[PDB]
C-alpha cells in the first residue's frame, strides 16, 4: 500500500 | 596559429584523454588551437570539455597554460589526481572539475590569486576541507565540495573568504559542529551542509549569516532548539532541517517569516501546539512538518497562508476532524496527512473538494474503520493521485470519484471495500497505476480495464504531478519500504488480488503493452490462462497464484523477456512447465500445487 | 546500495538505449531498488537484472562485479558488443548468466569457474573465440550451457560437470574437438 511521512 | 607553448600543452592535455572531440581529431599536425572544440584564446584562456565523456587522466601540463582563466572539464570519466601546478595558475578564477572519479586529495599550499568559483563536486576526493583556499583566493564566492569522501571536522577558515556566497559541503562524512569563524560570512547566500554527520546545538550566530536565502541543514545530528532568529534573516526562502533530532516548537520568528517559500523539518522531534502566524507568512508555498510529534487538531489557519500549495502533516500525532476552515485552501495542490488519527472521512472528503486546485491527496492509515462516502455530490475535478489505503473502510467503490477525469494513480487498497469494481474503472484515460489490492471485492472483472488508454498506447500525454513530499511503498508490514520521489516513477500496476473475484481473465488483456505489474494473487479466477497475454510485452510481475484457473501455462508467456516476477501457484493447471526464455529463472514456488510437469524440477509419471 | 547503484549507473551510461528501458534508472536515489527491470532483495541488495530482449548495444563494464549478490543476469536477445568482463567471475552468488543472441566477442573468462552456485550459462549465439575455460568443470551446479554458434576452438572438457553436455550445445563452433563434436581432436 502506498503511504507517506 | 596559437603560442607553440600552449600548443603543447594542449597536446598533452588530450593524449591522456579519449576519446578526442570533434575537433581533436587532427591536434598532432595543426596549429590551429583556437577553433577546436572547447578552446579560446584571445594565448588560450579558456578550455571547457564538460560532458564529453572524456577518459583518462589529468595531464600535469595543465598546469603549464599560465593565461587559463576558465577550466572545466565537469561530467566526465576522469580518474586519478589533480596535479599540483593547477593549484598555481595565477589567472585561473574559475575551476570546475565536478562529476568525474577524481581521487586523493587537495595540497596544502594552494596559490589561485584569481580566483571566483571552486566546484569539485562529485568526485572522490579525500582527506581534510581545503578550507586554507581563502589565504591566497581572497576574490572567491563560490566554494562547492559536495559528494566526496572529505571526513573529519567541519574545520575552521572558511571565514576568511570575506566575499563568499555559495559553500556547499553537502553529502560528505563531516563530524563536530559548524564552526564558529562560519558565521562572519556577511555575503553568504547558500550554505548547503547537509546529509553529513553534523551534531550539536544550532547556534543562534547563525542570525549573522543576514544574507543567506537558502540554508540546508538536512540529514545531519542536530539537537536543541531551532534557534529563533528568522527576523535577522530577511532574505530566507528555503530552511531545510530534516531527520535531526530538533526539538521544541515553531520559533515565534519563524512562524513570523514574510520571505520563507520553503520550510521543512520532517523527521524530527517537533512538539507541542503547531502555531504558524499565516497573516506574517505571504511567500510560503511548501510546508513539511511531517513525522513529528505536534498534538492537537491540524492547525486552523493553514489556510490563511494563500501561497501555500505543498502541505505534509503526515505521521505526526494530530487528531480529529479536518477542520472545516480548509474550505478556502484555495492554493493547495498536494495534501498528504498519512497516519495522523484523522476522523471522518464523510467530512473530510466533503471539505477537501472545495479545494479546487487539489491534485493529489493521500490519507492513508486515518479514518479507521468508517465508511467510504457513497454520496455522488463530491467533486474532485482536478484530483491526479488519491491514495486513501489501509484505514480499513467499508462501502463500495465511490461513484463520485468517475468523474476525476485526469485520474493518474489510485490506491484504495488495505481497505474493506465490497460489490464489484465498476466498470467506469477503465475509463480513466490517464490511469496507470491501480491498486484496489486486499479488499471484498466481488463479481467478474470488468473489461473496460483491458482498454484503458494509458496502457494500451505508448503515446498517451499527460502532466505528472509535482508534490515536494516523496511517496513510500511497503508490499507487506514486514518489507523494507520503498521511496518514491516521481510519481511517474511507480510502475504501470493493476493490483486485485487479494479480493474475492471470479469469471475469467479477459483474453483483450494482451492489448495492455505497456503494464508492467499485473497482480491476481488470493481470488476465485477460473478458465484457462490466454496465451495472448504474451502481447502484455512489458509485463516485469505476473502473479495469477491462489486462484481455479484450469488448462495449461501458454507456451507464448516464453516471450516475455522482462518478466522477473511470476507465479501460478495453486491453481488447477495442467501441462508442462515452459523452459527458457524467462522460465528457469523462478523458483519451484512458482508452480507449487499443481499439476505441472518439469524436466529439472516436478517430475511425472 | 549507493555502490550498486552506481555500478549499475555506469552500465546505462555505456549502454545505448534506444527503447529508453533504463529510464527509470536514476543514481540520485539511495539505491536502485526502484528501478525498473531490476529487483533488489529484503536487505535492498540487488539479485536480478532483467534486461532480454530489450533492444540494448554498446558494451558491458567491468563495474558489473561490485553487485555482490546478483544471482539472475538477463541480457539475452540484444547487440551488446565487446568482450565478457571478467570481474564477473567475482559475482559468485549468480545462478544464471544470459548473454545469448548478442555479439560479445573475445574470449570466455577463466574466472568464470569461481561461479560456483551457477546452474544456467548460456552464451550461444555470440562471437566469442578461444578455449573452453577448463575451471567451467569445477561447478558442481551446472544444469544448462549453451556454447553453441560461436567461433570458439580447441579440445571440449569431459570431465566434471561437463560429462552431462551432448553436441547440442557446442554446436556450430570454428575448430572445437571432441568426443562431444563432430571432429575428433588432433
Ligand atoms: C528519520 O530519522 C531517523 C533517525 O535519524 C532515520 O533513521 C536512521 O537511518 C539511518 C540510515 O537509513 C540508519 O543508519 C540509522 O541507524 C537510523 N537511525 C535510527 C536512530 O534509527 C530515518 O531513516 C529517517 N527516515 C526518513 C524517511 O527520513
Ligand atoms: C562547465 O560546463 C558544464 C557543462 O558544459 C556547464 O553546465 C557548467 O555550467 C560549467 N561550469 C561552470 C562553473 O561554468
Ligand atoms: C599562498 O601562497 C604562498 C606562496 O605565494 C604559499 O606558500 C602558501 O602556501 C599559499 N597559501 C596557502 C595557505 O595555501
Ligand atoms: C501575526 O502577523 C501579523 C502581521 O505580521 C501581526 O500584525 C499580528 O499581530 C501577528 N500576531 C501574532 C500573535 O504573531
Ligand atoms: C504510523 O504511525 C504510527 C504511530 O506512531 C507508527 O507506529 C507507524 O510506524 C506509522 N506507520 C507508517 C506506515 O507511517
Ligand atoms: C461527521 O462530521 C459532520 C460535520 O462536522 C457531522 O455532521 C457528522 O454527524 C459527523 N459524522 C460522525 C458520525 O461523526
Ligand atoms: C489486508 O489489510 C489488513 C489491514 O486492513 C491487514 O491486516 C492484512 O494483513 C492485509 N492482508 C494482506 C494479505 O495484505
Ligand atoms: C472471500 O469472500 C467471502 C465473502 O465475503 C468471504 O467469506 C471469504 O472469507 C473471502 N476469502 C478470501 C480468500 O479473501
Ligand atoms: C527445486 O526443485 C529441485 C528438484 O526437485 C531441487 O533440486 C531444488 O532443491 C528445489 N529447490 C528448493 C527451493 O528446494
Ligand atoms: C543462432 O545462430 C545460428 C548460426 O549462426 C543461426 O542459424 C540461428 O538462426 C541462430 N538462432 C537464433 C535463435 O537466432
Amino acid at each position: 500500500y502506498i503511504y507517506t511521512q | 596559429r596559437c603560442h607553440p607553448h600552449d600548443l603543447e600543452a594542449l597536446r598533452d592535455f588530450i593524449a591522456h584523454l579519449e576519446p578526442k572531440p570533434d575537433g581533436w581529431i587532427n591536434s598532432s599536425s595543426s596549429t590551429d588551437c583556437c577553433n577546436w572544440t572547447g578552446i579560446t584564446c584571445n594565448r588560450v584562456i579558456r578550455l571547457e570539455l564538460g560532458n564529453k565523456k572524456l577518459s583518462g587522466k589529468l595531464s600535469e601540463s595543465l598546469g603549464k597554460l599560465d593565461e587559463i582563466r576558465v577550466l572545466n572539464l565537469s561530467r566526465n570519466f576522469i580518474k586519478d589526481s589533480i596535479p599540483l601546478s593547477i593549484f598555481n595558475l595565477k589567472n585561473l578564477q574559475t575551476l570546475d572539475l565536478s562529476s568525474n572519479d577524481l581521487s586523493g586529495g587537495i595540497p596544502t599550499s594552494i596559490n589561485l590569486p584569481a580566483l571566483q568559483s571552486f566546484d569539485l563536486s562529485s568526485n572522490k576526493f579525500n582527506g581534510s576541507l581545503p578550507s586554507h583556499i581563502c589565504h591566497n583566493s581572497t576574490q572567491i564566492r563560490v566554494v562547492k565540495l559536495a559528494v566526496n569522501y572529505f571526513a573529519g571536522n567541519f574545520t575552521s577558515g572558511f571565514g576568511k573568504c570575506v566575499l563568499l556566497e555559495h559553500l556547499c559541503l553537502g553529502m560528505n562524512d563531516l563530524t563536530g559542529n559548524i564552526p564558529e569563524d562560519l558565521f562572519h560570512l556577511k555575503r553568504l547566500n547558500l550554505l548547503g551542509i547537509q546529509e553529513n554527520r553534523l551534531s550539536g546545538s544550532l547556534s543562534r550566530e547563525i542570525r549573522n549569516l543576514s544574507s543567506l536565502v537558502r540554508l540546508d541543514v538536512s540529514w545531519n545530528l542536530f539537537s536543541g532548539e531551532i534557534p529563533d532568529v528568522f527576523d535577522e534573516l530577511p532574505q530566507l526562502k528555503f530552511f531545510l532541517g530534516q531527520t535531526n533530532g530538533f526539538i521544541g516548537g515553531i520559533p515565534k520568528s519563524l512562524a513570523n517569516s514574510p520571505s520563507l517559500n520553503l520550510l521543512n523539518l520532517r523527521n524530527n522531534s517537533l512538539s507541542g501546539r503547531l502555531m504558524l502566524n499565516c497573516t506574517a507568512m505571504i511567500a510560503l508555498n511548501s510546508l513539511d512538518l511531517g513525522t513529528n510529534r505536534f498534538n492537537g487538531r491540524l492547525p486552523e489557519n493553514l489556510p490563511d497562508c494563500k501561497r501555500l500549495k505543498n502541505v505534509n502533516l503526515a505521521r505526526n500525532t494530530f487528531h480529529g476532524q479536518v477542520p472545516e476552515s480548509f474550505k478556502n485552501f484555495e492554493s493547495l495542490s498536494y495534501f498528504s496527512l498519512s497516519n495522523s488519527s484523522l476522523a471522518n472521512i464523510s467530512s473530510a472528503l466533503g471539505i477537501l473538494q472545495h479545494c479546487k486546485n487539489l491534485t493529489t491527496l493521500v490519507l492513508t492509515l486515518n479514518f479507521h474503520g468508517e465508511a467510504l462516502p457513497d454520496d455522488s455530490s463530491l467533486h474532485f475535478e482536478k484530483l491526479k493521485v488519491l491514495v486513501v489505503a489501509n484505514c480499513r473502510l467499508t462501502g463500495s467503490m465511490p461513484r463520485w470519484l468517475s468523474s476525476s477525469n485526469e485520474l493518474q494513480l489510485l490506491d484504495l487498497s488495505w481497505n474493506r471495500l465490497t460489490g464489484a469494481i465498476p466498470s467506469w474503472i477503465g475509463d480513466f484515460k490517464a490511469l496507470f497505476y491501480l491498486d484496489l489490492s486486499n479488499n471484498s471485492f466481488t463479481g467478474e472483472i470488468p473489461k473496460s480495464l483491458t482498454k484503458l488508454e494509458s496502457l494500451t498506447s505508448r503515446n498517451i500525454s499527460v502532466n505528472e504531478p509535482s508534490p515536494d513530499f516523496p511517496f513510500f511503498m511497503k508490499r507487506n508490514e514486514s518489507a523494507r519500504a520503498l521511496q518514491y520521489n516521481q510519481i511517474f516513477g511507480f510502475p504501470p500496476t493493476i493490483e486485485l488480488g487479494h479480493n474475492n473475484l471470479s469469471g475469467p481473465i479477459w483474453e483483450e488483456f494482451g492489448n495492455l503493452k505497456k503494464l508492467h505489474v499485473f497482480d491476481l494473487k488470493w481470488n476465485a479466477l477460473s478458465g484457462s490462462i490466454p496465451s495472448s497475454l504474451s502481447g502484455m510485452t512489458s509485463l516485469e510481475a505476473l502473479d495469477l497464484s491462489n486462484n481455479r484457473l484450469s488448462g495449461s501455462i501458454p507456451v507464448s508467456l516464453q516471450q516475455l523477456s522482462f518478466l522477473s516476477k511470476f507465479s501460478v501457484a495453486y491453481n488447477n493447471l495442467s501441462g508442462v512447465i515452459p523452459s527458457g526464455g524467462q522460465f528457469q529463472t523462478f523458483p519451484n514456488s512458482s508452480f507449487e500445487s499443481n499439476h505441472l510437469c518439469g524436466e529439472h524440477r516436478f517430475p511425472c509419471s | 546500495a549507493n555502490l550498486e547503484g552506481d555500478a549499475l549507473h555506469t552500465l546505462r551510461v555505456t549502454l545505448v538505449d534506444p527503447n529508453n528501458v533504463l529510464q527509470s534508472w536514476d543514481p540520485t536515489l539511495v539505491n536502485p531498488c526502484t528501478w525498473f527491470h531490476v529487483t533488489c532483495n529484503n536487505e535492498n541488495s540487488v539479485i536480478r537484472v532483467d534486461l532480454g530482449n530489450a533492444e540494448l548495444s554498446g558494451h558491458l563494464v567491468p563495474e558489473l562485479g561490485v553487485l555482490k549478490n546478483l544471482q539472475y543476469l538477463e541480457l539475452y536477445s540484444n547487440n551488446i558488443t565487446g568482450p565478457i568482463p571478467s570481474n564477473l567471475g567475482d559475482l559468485t552468488n549468480l545462478v544464471s548468466l544470459d548473454l545469448y543472441l548478442n555479439s560479445f566477442s573475445g574470449p570466455i573468462p577463466e574466472s568464470l569457474g569461481k561461479l560456483s552456485k551457477l546452474r544456467f550459462l548460456r552464451l550461444n549465439n555470440n562471437s566469442l573465440t578461444g578455449s573452453i575455460p577448463m575451471s567451467l568443470t569445477q561447478i558442481t551446479t551446472l544444469q544448462v550451457l549453451d556454447l553453441s554458434n560461436n567461433r570458439l576452438s580447441g579440445s571440449v572438457p569431459d570431465n566434471g560437470s561437463f560429462s552431462l553436455f551432448t553436441p547440442i550445445s557446442f554446436a556450430n563452433n570454428l575448430d572445437l574437438c571432441g568426443p562431444v563434436t563432430s571432429h575428433p581432436c588432433p
